[PDB]
RNA sequence: AAAAAAAAAAGGUAUGUAUUAA
RNA sequence: AUACUUACCUUAAGAUAUCAGAGGAAAGUCCUACUGAUCAAACAUGCGCUUCCAAUAGUAGAAGGACGUUAAGCAUUUAUCAUUGAACUAGUUCAUUGAAGUCAUUGAUGCAAACUCCUUGGUCACACACACGGCGCGGAAGGCGUG
């Protein structure tokens, strides 16, 4: 009976994707924290769509869905 | 479930008085009862022969 | 614990939270240690630029931007670049933030 | 369901047969009409579609039958209109209007009236009363028709002049009410 | 009266198994089993499957925004 | 902060469009403040009504941001 | 009275609005039957006298 | 909040669906404010449109081309007059606002369809709409279903010959004196 | 505000919609909501490619309306008047 | 043409024929009378006009005549939403000193109406 | 903090307000409400010209631009002068100040430092 | 050596019933 | 307007320009028809400030419209899908069955002109005066400045 708060609560510090609502573009890296609005922070990141990408913010309305 | 019926058509002696397809002038009528039908007309006929 | 609960201080103490622990600390950390930072919009092209500042919803004040665009019609691509010292920036274009090594 | 219930019923048995044994009695024809739409009474767009097209055969085969009911006409064409496509109702009107030959007073009234809600486009309305005023407008009882047409020109018009130019027409007139103009 | 986020808390405790259409710019359709929801109808899949609009690659565990949904259907 | 007043509508087989395109009938069961609606029976209406219209399900739930007009086709 | 108290209420709440309405009527004509007794007993009690 | 209602203009105190539903349809806020829009529309008609006049220097050629033209006489009626005469050309405009000639329903009134169409509670477009417009009627017909075979001869003592034509009261000497045939 | 008020006076009364869609609705309205969510009877349609049908009953959501037409003699309306003297209001 | 006061909002204005641009670029154009928090408006008499697709081509870049298809719809009020911008057209039927003497005597009959009420009630 | 409480301070200076819908306006600001909604005085709006052997530009905005009635018939390029544009907020996104205004004045909010100064 | 109780309806809108004149 | 009966319901919070200095009840707060600076509003008031405000020495003209006519103007482009049978080239016509089907084809799109009619203005005063680009009285709309 997990709700979303404590999915992402649960999912801290650990390798996610998120898809974008886009280019069907995922994020892949770990994810270091998170807002009310469930801004994310990433770490190590990777964009699939190929690239390795350092330190990522993504904002809370361009994300599809998160999963680990 | 319902045939359409001309009466005109039928005592006119001419081909389609009926149809499954509804037409201009016809008159929708219960299946079953289209065997009915004919028996009330008989008598008109009985008369123009 | 919802927002309505809490006293005018408490969320004065909730938007410090959030700036110096949290996913804009990216921002944050970005802006005291001077490092260039990569902004997608939605409209599709990207400023490289160094952030003066910021805010909850996102809306930045940059100095020193750099807008890469890139346009396409029937598969013939041009890579335009536009110049620009100092920008005011709405949070609502944004999507991907990246901090710069 | 509503359909099967109707059909097994003695009643529709009883009053078809009628209807097809005495076609031009015409009280058969309203009883078994009047019978067929009290069945289906929330007559809205929900009513399945089998019973739709039974009470809609049976208006459009008893206008055939009595090719003058003005009333009949009307009724089927609200029917219609109650159901949602305006396209049908149009072309019904334009059905009794040619059985008519293009003049019948009650047709052209309450057609124009139905038209007046349904169709913008300013110029193809006014069309519209132009061709039913070279057929029944010099009608005895016209009168009201032309109430019509004037009350549509004052609310569409800013220019007053089509007001003046068509009062003055009807002035000559010999109908039933010319003091009201 | 069936509040329609009641509904959803019947898909939770019922384990139905649930399509679920998304905004048509996207172009997938999502199916699996609604664990738990947010006061915002953002939802938690678990199995869920991404189907283009059968050949679709499975997910996993995975947070649904509310934003982009439109229909949840069992 | 104020509910949506359906009272009349529910029970009834009701018609909604559903985005720009889509359109679905269903008789309306339950709403809320942000209107979104569940209700049962669900079918998808499409040009062929007996052809191309396919049910979606027995209970389906609709987020009110993608309601754009509501009609009841009932009393 | 059906027809007179059927538009403006809902037609849910009809059928128990119409039973409470014939229960209040029933109550009337019990206590127009008691006040009927009383005046009774008051007329015997006025010819005993 | 409170919901001021500046027609009635009486407050009602934190305004809710249900108290300004329940308020918006009484009755005293129905004359009040019905009143209140017959004010304002008869004022549109009252007002006086009073244009500003600009007036130009006459030229030497039309006050010559108009001075050999003769002076016209004015009338100009008594107040005690003009009240009056007012009074009657209004009254006159309420009348000619109300007429809405029905005769067609008149003519009709024995057709086999005529309860179908001109009754207009029973119609279909209209038909459903009138119940609800039904008033709640707190305290203290022509059925759709007629044929053609109540009425059969719709002649036998019962109808009313047409009613004769209006005439203008002002003109109403302009009549020819007598008729051509002899009447009962 | 003074533009959900004056939508709220013309219940009863033959109004017009737009709907972002691109489609018309006219009819008459029966309810509206501060919401701006309005429920209108008896209705004509146009399709945003002109093809009008008739419903008898309707319901929008508020935030795809674009404008509402209204019946013009509500201009002159109470609500417009600048200078206002209200009385003082009831202790509760 | 017109010059509207260089610090001027839309408090400020009036009754003053205004032009509105909405998202679908079509323009409503007409006397503003209220306003909201979130910004929609109600226009008086009012007029949408509309560029066709047919006409667009002619304002793309090379004196240009374009025939905007336009349409009149009284009273109406807009939604926040959809409006872009706003610009002025004309300013208003009356000046300003007029308008302060029609405001003037509204207040002094608003008090006028107060007074009378209080009194009509007190003493009944 | 609301950084919008910044653009309030930007008050008579020459501006650009880059909206959504591409077009560019450039002139005199007025006073911005917290919404953001930004009001302007002697203004002109365009909007650029992506080349690309003639790709169309934003087919809203010409018919937006030309309806302000502030086109004039002989301009060449797409272009319209008006004075006093008022711009919803929604619609802004990028804000192109000048560059000879300093920041480190300008950026110190009042509130920021009360709230500190207070505790 | 220590000690002991409390003070109160509010007022808005709507519907029905009765009263306020030859 | 008063009395009685029944129904429907009740308080988002806070604040009223900012900055600085001096004083009263080491930190902070509150306060001073206290002192300065800046800002804002109203009211006055000025600028050789800017723009605009129509013929009568004539039957005109400027701005804006017509949801006006010519006008079936001229030039273009359009009028449903599926199933079965017959003929047919190797797609076409006719008949039957089903589905939906804004009206229009005198339409719709583009092009242009002529005519007619509506609303608006100081239709003010002095002047019919050979100049190198003013300094009549007002009204409308602004900009700037002082109090
Ligand atoms: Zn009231």
């Amino acid at each position: 009976p997990v709700n979303p708060k404590p999915f992402l609560k649960g999912l801290v510090n650990h390798r996610v994707g998120v898809k974008l609502k886009f280019n069907s573009t995922e994020y892949r890296g770990t994810l270091v924290s998170t807002d009310n609005y469930f801004n994310l922070q990433l770490n190590e990141a990777e964009e699939f769509v190929h690239g390795t990408l350092g330190e990522i913010f993504i904002r809370c309305n361009n994300v599809l869905y998160i999963r680990e | 479930d319902i045939v359409f019926v001309s009466p005109q058509l039928y005592l006119s002696s001419q081909e389609g008085w009926k149809s499954d397809s509804a037409k201009s002038g016809f008159i929708p009528i219960l299946k079953n009862d289209l065997q009915r039908f004919q028996d009330s007309l008989k008598h008109i006929v009985d008369a123009r022969n | 614990r919802p927002k309505h609960e809490l006293s005018r201080a408490e969320l004065e103490e909730l938007e410090e939270f959030e700036f110096k622990h949290g996913p804009m600390s990216l921002i944050n950390d970005a802006m005291v240690t001077r490092t260039p930072v990569i902004i997608s919009l939605r409209n599709n092209h990207k400023i490289i630029a160094r952030v003066k500042a910021f805010d909850r919803h996102c809306n930045m004040v940059l100095e020193n931007v750099k807008e890469l665009w890139t346009e396409k019609k029937g598969k013939n691509v041009i890579n335009r670049e536009r110049f620009i010292s100092k920008l005011f920036l709405r949070g609502d274009s944004v999507i991907v933030v990246l901090k710069t090594p | 369901d509503k359909y099967t219930a109707l059909i097994h019923d003695e009643n529709f048995s009883t009053l078809t047969l009628n209807v097809s044994r005495y076609p031009k009695s015409l009280a058969y024809w309203e009883k078994l009409l009047n019978y067929i739409v009290k069945a289906s009474a929330p007559i809205c767009k929900s009513t399945e579609p089998q019973l739709l097209k039974l009470i809609r055969c049976t208006y459009s085969s008893m206008l055939n039958e009595f090719p003058y009911l003005e009333n009949y006409y009307i009724d089927f064409a609200l029917l219609e209109y109650k159901l949602g496509n305006v396209s049908m109702s149009h072309k019904i009107f334009q059905r009794g209007l040619q059985a008519f030959n293009q003049r019948s007073l009650l047709l052209w009234t309450s057609y124009l009236k139905f038209c007046n809600n349904v169709i913008s486009h300013q110029k193809q309305l006014f069309k519209k009363y132009e061709t039913a005023e070279e057929y029944v407008g010099l009608h005895f009882f016209s009168g009201e028709f032309w109430d019509l047409y004037l009350e549509q020109i004052s609310s569409r018009c800013t220019s007053s002049k089509k007001y003046w130019n068509v009062l003055r027409k009807i002035l000559e007139i010999p109908l039933h009410s010319f003091s009201k103009f | 009266m069936v509040p329609p986020i009641n509904c959803i808390f019947n898909f939770l405790q019922q384990q139905t198994p649930v399509t679920i259409w998304l905004f048509e710019q996207i172009g997938i359709r999502i199916k699996g089993k609604i664990v738990g929801f947010d006061e915002f109808m953002n939802v938690v899949i678990d199995e869920a499957v991404e189907i283009p609009v059968e050949k679709g690659t499975p997910l996993g565990k995975i947070l649904l925004k509310g934003d982009n949904i439109t229909l949840i259907t069992s | 902060v104020s509910t949506p007043e359906l009272k009349k509508y529910m029970d009834k087989k009701i018609l909604l469009n559903i985005n720009g395109s889509r359109k679905v009938a269903g008789i309306l069961r339950g709403y809320d403040i942000f209107l979104n609606v569940v209700l049962d029976d669900a079918m998808e209406i499409n040009g062929e009504d007996p052809a191309n219209n396919h049910q979606l399900g027995l209970q389906t739930v609709i987020r009110g941001n993608s309601i754009i007009s509501l009609e009841a086709l009932d009393a | 009275a059906a027809a007179a108290a059927a538009a403006a209420a809902a037609a849910a709440a009809a059928a128990a609005a119409a039973a409470a309405a014939a229960a209040a009527a029933a109550a009337a004509a019990a206590a127009a039957a008691a006040a009927a007794a009383a005046a009774a007993a008051a007329a015997a009690a006025a010819a005993a006298a | 909040t409170r919901y001021y209602c500046e027609y009635c203009h009486s407050y009602l105190t934190h305004d809710t669906l249900s108290v300004r539903k329940s308020h918006l349809v009484g009755k005293n806020h129905l004359r009040i404010t019905a009143d209140y829009y017959r004010n304002k529309a008869r004022d549109i008609i009252n007002k006086h449109n009073h244009k500003r006049r600009h007036i130009g220097k006459r030229g030497r050629k039309e006050r010559e081309n108009s001075s050999q033209n003769e002076t016209l006489k004015v009338t100009c009626l008594s107040n005690k007059e003009k009240r009056h005469i007012m009074h009657v050309k209004k009254m006159n405009q309420k009348e000619l606002a109300q007429t809405s000639i029905d005769t067609l329903k008149l003519l009709y009134d024995g057709s086999p369809g005529y309860s179908k169409v001109f009754v207009d509670a029973n119609r279909f477009d209209i038909g459903d709409l009138v119940k609800a417009s039904k008033l709640p009627q707190r305290a203290n017909s022509r059925s759709r279903d007629e044929t053609c075979e109540s009425n059969p001869f719709p002649r036998l003592n019962n109808p009313k010959k047409l009613e004769p034509p209006k005439i203008l009261s002002q003109w109403s000497n302009t009549i020819p004196k007598t008729s051509i045939f002899y009447s009962v | 505000g003074i533009p959900v008020k004056l939508l709220n006076e013309a219940q009863g009364h033959i109004v017009s919609l737009e709907l972002t869609t691109g489609a018309t609705y006219r009819g008459k309205l029966v309810e509206s909501e501060d919401s701006m969510n309005v429920q209108l009877r008896d209705v004509i349609a146009t399709e945003p490619q002109g093809a009008v049908t008739h419903m008898d009953q309707i319901f929008v959501r508020g935030s795809q309306i674009k404008f509402i037409v209204v019946p013009d003699l509500l201009k002159n309306a109470p609500l417009f008047k600048k200078n206002s003297s209200r009385p003082m209001p009831p202790i509760r | 043409k017109i010059q509207v006061a260089h610090s001027s909002r839309l408090a400020n204005l009036i009754d003053y024929k205004l032009r509105v641009l909405t998202q679908d670029g079509r323009v409503y154009i007409g006397q503003l009378m209220a306003f909201d928090k979130h910004m929609n408006l109600v226009l008086n008499e009012c007029i949408e006009e509309r560029v066709p697709k047919t006409q667009l081509d002619k304002l793309r870049p090379r004196t240009l005549n374009i025939k905007v298809e336009k349409r009149v719809l009284g009273l109406t009020i807009l939604r926040g939403e959809q409006i872009l911008s706003t610009v002025v057209e004309d300013k208003p039927l009356l000046s300003k000193k007029e308008r302060l003497v029609r405001d003037k005597k509204e207040k002094k009959q608003a008090q006028k109406q107060t007074k009378l009420r209080k009194e009509k009630e007190k003493k009944p | 903090m609301k950084l919008v409480n910044f653009l309030k301070k930007l008050r008579n200076e020459q501006v650009t307000i880059e909206l959504k819908n591409g077009t560019t306006v450039w002139g005199t600001l007025q006073s911005v409400s917290p919404q953001m909604n930004a009001i302007l005085t002697d203004v002109k709006l365009t909007l650029p010209q992506p080349r690309l052997n003639k790709l169309n530009s934003n087919g809203i905005a010409m018919a937006s631009l030309y309806l302000t009635g502030g086109q004039q018939p002989t301009a060449s390029d797409n272009i319209a002068s008006l004075q006093y544009i008022n711009i919803r907020g929604n619609t802004i996104r990028q804000i192109i100040l000048p560059d000879s205004l300093n920041l480190d004045s300008l950026l110190v909010d009042q509130k920021q430092l009360n709230s500190l100064r207070r505790s």
